[PDB]
């Protein structure tokens, strides 16, 4: 209702903190409106899109298959990981692994896909290798989450998410199969009630990916638009505030509101 | 009313039924099925990324089956938290329960999963605890100090921590 920007400056000024936004026209990439857009925030779960994205391209290749099943151990298993610790005995297909990861931010899911892609740096290679020079994954869960401030460990920048989002989800770099099955995976997202899902007008497509760290670290990238079509990318970040939860979403909430009202303006 | 709870978890029991956990719990609360099998997953309020929850395994999947296994994150908070890194060092695989809480702090531990595969048998029951130093649990957001210590037949099998001293 104010403006994307005026929102921001006030979502700033009353949290304390920083934002970063990007809202970018998925057919074309075209950047629409920044803020901070070069700037570094924790990724915290929102990295598991790319995650999933990596293990959908080995599926692509034929180096993985979505039913293959991954046993695992009490070792393994770290904090926020309520679906992961309940198939301790039986163990989880790498499908069912990325649907926890994404759809419920399970963090031993994340930690056991990891794995399959060479670990943290095996995902910035992967980056790297779709032409992503600025985002990184230094650490496993749950330490990425830390949010230490002006470290650079396991953050990326709007511009650089936005892009890779575009690239991961249409560019072809994955079959189709694969991208339909990683957007469906953000479709099914169950953890994104209080952010851009609160203010989305009936009728809209949405698909999403959220996160949470210490130190106030806050975020969600989504694809969404009207008539049940995706028409644009929205990557908000958070970090650097002392605020509750709910101003955090509040406030995330209400930026995303911010661009819908002004969605032709 | 209400979402789920620490005493909601306290109150159910090891060998209810389902419906026994459903009407404690509140099933407007839970869910069964999808990605938890045939389990129940009773959601508290918001944390994290997620929710402090619940999750109740069963004997097996008919009406009459039991409550064999109880999990919980962020439901319950420890009574005296005293671990340090220096006590975490001290705590050894092969020690006893007793033992092991004796070395952490006796008020230190929540009990994350507790499982008991041979149920009515406590033979081959598995364990896991949290314990935390003075400010290292949270029951909204992230642990500042936090060990986990997971037990067989009532020995420790291994250990982890995060943020201690």
């Amino acid at each position: 209702s104010p403006q994307p920007l005026e929102q921001i400056k006030l979502s700033e000024s009353q949290l304390s903190g920083r934002v970063g936004m990007i809202e970018m026209d998925l057919a074309s990439g075209r950047t629409l409106t920044a803020w901070r857009a070069d700037e570094r925030f924790p990724m915290m779960s929102t990295f598991k899109v790319v995650l999933c994205g990596a293990v959908l391209a080995r599926v692509d290749a034929g180096d993985e298959q979505l039913e293959r099943k991954i046993h695992y151990r009490q070792q393994d298993l770290v904090d926020y990981s309520p679906v992961s610790e309940k198939h301790l005995a039986d163990g989880m297909t790498v499908g069912e692994l990325c649907a926890a990861a994404i759809t419920m931010s399970d963090n031993s899911a994340a930690n056991l896909l990891l794995a399959t892609v060479g670990g943290p740096a095996g995902l910035t290679a992967f980056l790297r290798q779709i032409g992503d020079n600025v985002t990184r994954l230094d650490r496993w869960e749950t330490e990425l989450n830390e949010a230490l401030p002006g470290d650079a460990r396991d953050t990326t920048t709007p511009a650089s998410m936005a892009a890779t989002l575009r690239k991961l989800l249409t560019s072809q770099r994955l079959s189709a199969r694969s991208q339909r099955q990683l957007l469906q995976w953000m479709v099914d997202d169950r953890v994104a009630g209080p952010l851009i899902r609160s203010v989305l007008p009936a009728g809209w497509f949405i698909a999403d990916k959220t996160g949470a760290g210490e130190r106030g670290a806050r975020g969600i990238v989504a694809l969404l638009g009207p008539n049940n079509k995706a028409e644009r990318i929205v990557v908000i970040y958070l970090r650097d505030t002392p605020a509750s939860m709910a101003e955090r979403n509040q406030q995330i909430a209400g930026i995303g509101a911010a661009l819908i009202e002004h969605w032709q303006r | 009313a209400g979402v789920m709870t620490g005493a909601k978890f306290t109150q159910i029991q090891f060998g209810m039924t389902r419906q026994q956990v459903l009407d404690i719990a509140g099933a407007e609360n839970c869910e069964t099925g999808g990605s938890f099998g045939d389990s129940i997953h009773c959601r508290g309020h918001a944390a994290g990324d997620y929710y402090a929850y619940a999750t109740f395994g069963f004997t097996s999947a008919a009406a009459d089956a039991k409550v064999d296994s109880k999990s919980q994150m962020k439901l319950l908070a420890p009574s005296a938290p005293t671990l340090t890194l220096a006590k975490f060092n001290q705590v050894t695989v092969g020690m006893t329960r007793a033992q092991v809480l004796a070395t952490v702090g006796q008020g230190s531990c929540t009990t994350w999963s507790e499982y008991y595969p041979a149920y009515p048998s406590t033979a081959g029951v598995t364990l896991s605890l949290k314990c935390f130093d003075v400010d290292g649990y949270s029951s909204t957001g992230f642990y500042r100090g936090m060990a986990h210590l997971w037990f067989t037949d009532g020995v420790l099998q291994g250990k982890r921590q995060w943020d201690l001293v």
